[PDB]
């Protein structure tokens, strides 16, 4: 288990010198000994001085004619344009280099390196590519990069400072009252600075406006203050005002936010946060030249294979008269024991979604050796009755039948095909199939959330089909012709109309009968009244008969849109059609803001793994936001990244992350020195956990330290932005604080100064984790969720502080984690306190003395309301004095979720819903302030009300966290595989009784976990205020 | 007669163990439960049909139940039988299926034929404990596996890099040979031997290099065809325990549920 991926294939580092075979055009070769760390200048200089005493050194030219060519790692023949390169730095695979006389397009080739290196793989891979489809995705995607790029540098300068610092705003301009009534009578102080010629002296004027204010007015007040003394005519101070007002533009201190925008002032994210926690805003105010000037001109050039050259009885599907056919010929393989397994049979259905058009079908069984059937499987299917997106699903499958009747089945490798091509081409024909491994924890026979197509990998059994020919192309028939057959097929109410109403209520997962179907089928016409039942709709269509899709088609196409919240649904696994999805994509396109898409992105980038075809609506939407927006682009860039070893997507992957290099401008230099940082960091910690790891902790700093020294190291790891939030800046590393954590995958703990000229008014330490060894893909979605609990609440005017630090999954099982500040685990406060009940309240105390210790006690109280109702919904793996933490200044939070909704119903069987976080004394001590009884203080009856009302509010918002963790089901989480994995939610915020049974019930889960203590002030017949 | 002893009525069961129960069943199959709502009085029919398990609801209204509208039944028992022998196709008149297999509660428990609850509880914990054991042994396994099925990727690229290597070594040989031979003819035509050797002397070395790299692949492409085999091996294991950790599980589930009936209850 020791191959490597670092500097050479099989070793990590290089030696400090190395001999390096250096091949010349004469056809000599040359042993060079050369430094680790020399530059291909220096190399070649040395190479060139040294030929000379060798022999047919006159045919050599001027060394300035040549460049290196040799093999990297990914096996490519690379080119060095760029000599300022380190040998350590090439990735080369053997110590060689070959010298060359440059040709070609020189700026493409060096482009396409840069895009190569930024998504893991050479661009050359792709011209490779014999599938038609994926050469017309190239081709075709283009159009989406030139439509950004030219709505970029439309309305320069500022259009193009937009997509670089895009404002970072809320969804709403509308201040929730508990936000509001923390201002002075609708006025906020702000702190705006000025960096002052010659000297760069920082002076300070501190304003008291209406949060109301765009930052032009912001400004406008700025030049009033400061133009105080000088005092003139008003009419040519409002004059003046009015005259240099937009010639200047703010900024956040200490990071990379702008203000150039016209929202309101409280509505930046920023902002809202500062009214929200009582801090005082310090913004920086700047000439709008100084930045302007700063701005990368993004030019963006059409590639070659956009100008390449590539090389009758067309039937209507609806017009074959026959039942839905198809060929089981042969595999080539099984990996089964043959002394374990008694037969072999390859299963099949045709699916819709997750949903059958019809029964599966199963070939006859055969023995483990001999895996061949020649069988025709017949569907209870007419092909004209097939919709649009209808698929093949089928599997290899194992049979052991040795105990009575019963027996075993196990699918050995699933597969997945489009039984159209992107082209509306019904397939045909033979066709041969590499099979994939079935996912860890997947019991199914068949796999329909799969991916569709062939393994790339064709060292893996692969199943020989046939389908059925017509002598002829078929093609899906055009809209024209099925919406006039609509037309041809179509030819009490006040109870049936809130009856409709109450159906559309209810959330994605719940139950609708087959009369409730037939019922919503049957009004279907009036169903546009009340748009949002539509994917409940949608559910009642029978997908397998042409006559009703053609109808349900009509009705789409005029459809009114639904929000953004629930048109996300029909972008997961059971929506497939086209039609269907085009409507969603057309909703998010008109209503889901730049702040809303930078939430859900995680789930809108899982969902394009359901797409049929590398080119669909959906894709081309959120490229364009990625090219129109840097902050979505960085957080697509990275998500997409993080999944390019994933065989089942590296394709499609890799083909959008290059087409979005290619168009992001500047930014894709940001990402190479981010990309080569985090590869830097991925090396160091590989050679300590092979190489070093039986070595004592002490010998290892003293490895690191030595490393981080490097120059080639210092260049890497220095001058950068961060991955987790590339607003923060990173500087030069703060030796003397980075560190090797005491756990078991050997994280590191690094420390880079803050290089924005303001850092001592906010993030003077930018403080990163890199860890190389978990999957953090379940931190980052859990996280991901408290940050969007934390946003619902905080909109309702409920204050419950959680704590969603950052969490970025950045590769397979990399990633890097925000450094929380001032943090301290309950175990850790218990060892500091020898510890009784009241160790943590009193730890609270000595750190809140005085007139601050009843806010660090609010803080405390409404942080455990937060994450007590959070961790009890999603069920979160069983906290502990280990996994949950608190800040100095009283706020807790938990760490550490990787367990969640039922695992532990898999593993151990109990049906329950548990309460992951059980308040013990400790806790309940503090919310009292150390009362003797604390379950009858007013503090905790205050606590109690937070928890119910935080409770409500989720459940109110159900759809939302449905749909996002429906969207994530073919993610590959194996905690999340099945919507029968989303049922625990379900039960959590009891979807199927009342809201009334459902808070009763909250309640009923608190006191049997906490033994007593949770009380009501509603009466309990009808839940109205019994007291006060 | 009554509800309460029918053999297809299971009670307070979830929706989610009904689609493990009715799993890739024929269609016909059906069972009933309560709602999943709870109201006290309302059970819900779950019908297998076309690969998929329908949801039918029964509608209880003064003493009377009813798939469609008409009231027309008095027990649920009645009702199932009714369409338990005729055709369905008074419920809805398309694609009447009626109702031909029930999922009964009783070849189940024949499962679990220990007499009494301290029986139960010992062979639940010889099971439990069998189960996370063989658990610990699969998690292991898929481990191996994911990690084999990494290496032999790293394996293939560095073959393919190997390869690209000795062409551009063996492009240098057919380099050297275009040139020197115009030279050696000269070396020798104008005195000079040494300068002959040093020629010949890189041409050795480059040569012998390209026997080193050849190997050295060769190597590899041994130890790629060794590990190809460990990772099959490995599959057939996974393949082989698959299906009685399955099995194990739902025996161990059996017996919790076992344990939990003949307990106290509330």
């Amino acid at each position: 288990p020791r191959p490597s991926s670092g500097e050479l294939w099989g070793i990590h580092l290089m030696p400090p010198r190395i001999l390096v075979e250096c091949l010349l055009p004469n056809g000599m070769i040359v042993t060079l000994e050369c430094l680790r760390e020399a530059t291909l200048i220096t190399i070649k200089h040395e190479l060139f001085k040294e030929a000379r005493k060798y022999p047919l050194h006159q045919l050599l030219q001027d060394e300035s004619s040549y460049i290196f060519v040799s093999v990297t790692q990914e096996a490519e023949r690379e080119e060095f344009f760029d000599e300022t390169r380190r040998l350590c730095d090439l990735r080369l695979f053997q110590p060689f280099l070959k010298v060359i006389e440059p040709v070609g397009n020189r700026e493409e080739k060096i482009l396409n390196r840069e895009i190569g290196f930024a998504i893991g793989m050479p661009v050359c891979e792709f011209d490779m590519v014999k599938d038609p489809e994926v050469q017309d995705f190239r081709r075709n995607i283009l159009n989406v990069c030139k439509e950004a790029v030219d709505l970029r540098d439309l309305n320069s300068p500022h259009s193009r400072a937009m997509y670089v610092y895009p404002p970072n705003v809320e969804s709403s301009p509308e201040l929730p009252k508990h936000i509001y009534n923390k201002l002075d009578k609708g006025q906020i102080i702000v702190v705006i600075w000025v960096i002052v010629s010659p000297n760069n002296d920082k002076q300070k004027y501190t304003l008291k406006i209406n949060h109301d204010c765009v930052p032009e007015q912001v400004i406008a007040e700025a030049i009033r203050k400061k133009t105080r003394s000088k005092k003139l005519s008003s009419e040519q101070l409002k004059l003046c005002v009015l005259e240099y007002q937009g010639k200047y533009i703010l900024k956040v201190c200490g990071c990379d936010e702008y203000f150039l925008e016209k929202y309101p002032l409280s509505q930046y994210k920023y902002i809202r946060s500062c009214i929200m926690l009582g801090r005082m805003p310090n913004l920086m105010l700047m000439a709008k030249e100084s930045l302007y000037s700063q701005l990368p001109m993004d030019c963006f050039t059409m590639p070659s294979y956009s100008r390449r050259i590539s090389t009758t009885s067309t039937k209507s599907l609806w017009v074959i008269n026959s039942a839905l056919r198809i060929k089981i010929l042969c595999a080539t393989y099984v990996n089964v024991n043959i002394r374990d397994i008694d037969k072999i049979y390859v299963r099949t259905g045709i699916y819709h979604g997750g949903e059958p058009l019809c029964d599966n079908v199963n070939t006859q069984r055969v023995p483990c050796s001999n895996p061949r059937w020649n069988e025709w499987l017949n569907y209870d299917i007419y092909i004209p009755d097939l919709p649009r997106a209808a698929r093949l699903c089928l599997s290899i499958c194992s049979v052991k039948g040795r105990k009575g009747a019963k027996e075993e089945h196990c699918p050995l490798a699933w597969g997945n095909i489009n039984l159209f091509d992107y082209t509306d081409t019904l397939v045909s024909g033979k066709m041969a199939l590499n099979l994939w491994p079935v996912p860890h924890g997947l019991e199914d026979l068949l796999n329909p959330i799969g991916v569709t197509g062939s393994n790339p990998n064709k060292e893996t059994p692969c199943l020989e089909l046939e389908f059925d020919w017509f002598s002829s192309v078929v093609k899906f028939p055009d809209m024209s012709v099925i919406e006039e057959h609509a037309n041809w097929s179509v030819s009490l109410r006040e109870n049936d109309k809130e009856q409709l109403k109450a159906i559309s209520t209810r959330d994605p997962l719940s139950e609708i009968t087959e009369q409730e179907k037939d019922f919503l089928w049957s009004h279907r016409h009036y169903c546009v009244t009340i748009p949002e039942i539509l994917p409940k709709l949608l559910l009642s269509v029978k997908w397998n008969s042409r006559d009703e899709v053609a109808q349900m088609y009509c009705l789409v196409k005029d459809w009114p849109p639904i929000k953004p919240e629930q048109a996300m649904e029909l972008l997961d696994c059971n929506y497939p059609d086209p039609m269907v999805r085009g409507f969603a994509v057309r909703c998010l396109e008109k209503y889901l803001t730049d702040d809303k898409l930078s939430q859900y992105l995680i789930q809108l980038v899982q969902v394009l793994k359901y797409e049929q075809y590398l080119d669909n609506l959906l894709v081309r939407f959120l490229l364009k936001k990625a090219l129109t927006n840097q902050r979505i682009g960085h957080f697509f860039f990275w998500h997409l990244k993080s999944e390019m070893h994933n065989k089942t997507v590296s394709q499609r992957f890799g083909l959008l992350l290059e087409s979005y290099c290619r168009a992001c401008g500047m930014y894709l230099k940001h990402l190479n020195r981010q990309v080569e940082a985090m590869e830097k960091l991925i090396n160091l910690t590989d050679i300590l956990k092979q190489e070093k790891k039986d070595e004592t902790q002490k010998v290892q700093m003293k490895f690191l330290v030595e490393q981080m020294r490097r120059p080639d190291f210092m260049d890497a790891l220095q001058g950068f932005l961060s991955p987790l939030n590339p607003a923060h800046q990173l500087g030069n590393l703060r030796l003397e604080e980075c560190r090797i954590m005491s756990s078991a995958k050997r994280p590191l703990w690094l420390n880079w100064e803050n290089p924005d000229i303001m850092s001592e008014l906010l993030f003077q330490n930018n403080e990163i984790i890199f860890k190389n060894g978990d999957d953090l893909r379940q931190d980052m979605l859990t996280l991901q969720i408290i940050r969007i609990m934390e946003n619902i609440w905080q909109n309702q005017g409920l204050d419950l502080r959680m704590l969603p630090y950052g969490c970025l999954s950045i590769g397979d099982c990399v990633g890097l984690i925000e450094v929380v500040r001032n943090s301290h685990t309950i175990m850790q406060i218990q060892c500091k306190g020898q510890f009784n009940s009241h160790t943590l309240h009193q730890w609270l105390k000595d750190k809140n003395k005085g007139e601050i210790y009843d806010a660090a006690i609010d803080l405390f109280t409404r942080s455990c309301a937060g994450y007590c109702v959070a961790t009890f919904i999603l069920g979160i793996g069983d906290r502990h004095n280990s996994n949950i933490m608190v800040k100095d200044d009283g706020q807790l939070f938990h760490i550490d979720f990787g367990h969640f909704l039922d695992h532990k119903k898999k593993k151990f069987g109990y049906k329950r819903e548990r309460v992951p976080f059980v308040l013990t004394q400790d806790f309940l001590i503090v919310i009292s302030k150390g009362a003797q009884e604390c379950t009858k203080t007013r503090e905790f009856e205050r606590f109690q009300e937070m928890c119910y009302k935080a409770y409500l509010a989720i459940r109110q918002h159900a759809n939302l966290f449905i749909n996002l963790f429906s969207m994530m089901l073919g993610s590959g989480m194996p905690e999340l595989q099945s919507f029968d994995d989303i049922a625990y939610i379900r039960k959590t915020l009891a979807l199927d009784k009342t809201e009334q049974e459902a808070l009763e019930y909250f309640m009923k889960q608190m006191n049997d976990a906490h033994h007593g203590g949770w009380t009501t002030k509603m009466d309990w017949i009808f839940h109205t205020i019994k007291q006060h | 007669m009554s509800l309460q002893d029918a053999e297809w009525y299971w009670g307070d069961i979830s929706r989610e163990e009904v689609n493990e129960k009715l799993r890739d069943t024929a269609d016909g199959t059906f069972l009933v439960r309560d709602a999943s709502t709870k109201m006290h009085g309302d059970y819900t029919l779950t019908l297998r049909k076309g690969g998929n398990n329908k949801l039918i609801k029964i509608f209880h209204r003064d003493g009377k139940y009813g798939f469609s509208d008409p009231l027309t039944f008095s027990s649920v028992v009645e009702l199932i039988n009714h369409y338990r022998n005729e055709s369905l196709a008074q419920y809805n008149p398309k694609l009447d299926v009626k109702l031909l297999y029930p999922v009964s509660k009783y070849q189940q428990d024949q499962v679990v034929k220990e007499d009494n609850i301290e029986a139960v509880g010992k062979k639940l914990h010889e099971y439990n404990t069998q189960f996370q054991e063989k658990s610990r042994e699969y998690d292991r396994l898929y481990e191996e596996y994911t990690r084999t099925s990494q290496e032999i990727q790293m394996k293939r690229t560095a073959i393919e890099a190997f390869n690209e290597t000795i062409k551009i070594f063996e492009e240098q040989c057919q380099t050297q040979e275009r040139y020197s031979k115009e030279y050696i003819e000269k070396f020798k035509r104008e005195g000079n031997e040494k300068e002959i050797q040093r020629i010949m002397h890189n041409y050795d070395k480059l040569k012998s290099r390209i026997s080193e790299i050849i190997d050295s692949r060769r190597r590899l492409e041994e130890d790629l065809k060794k590990q190809a085999a460990e990772y099959r091996e490995i599959d057939k294991r996974m393949n082989s325990i698959k299906p009685d950790l399955i099995q194990l599980r739902k025996t161990r589930d059996q017996y919790l549920m076992w344990l939990t009936q003949k307990g106290v209850r509330q």
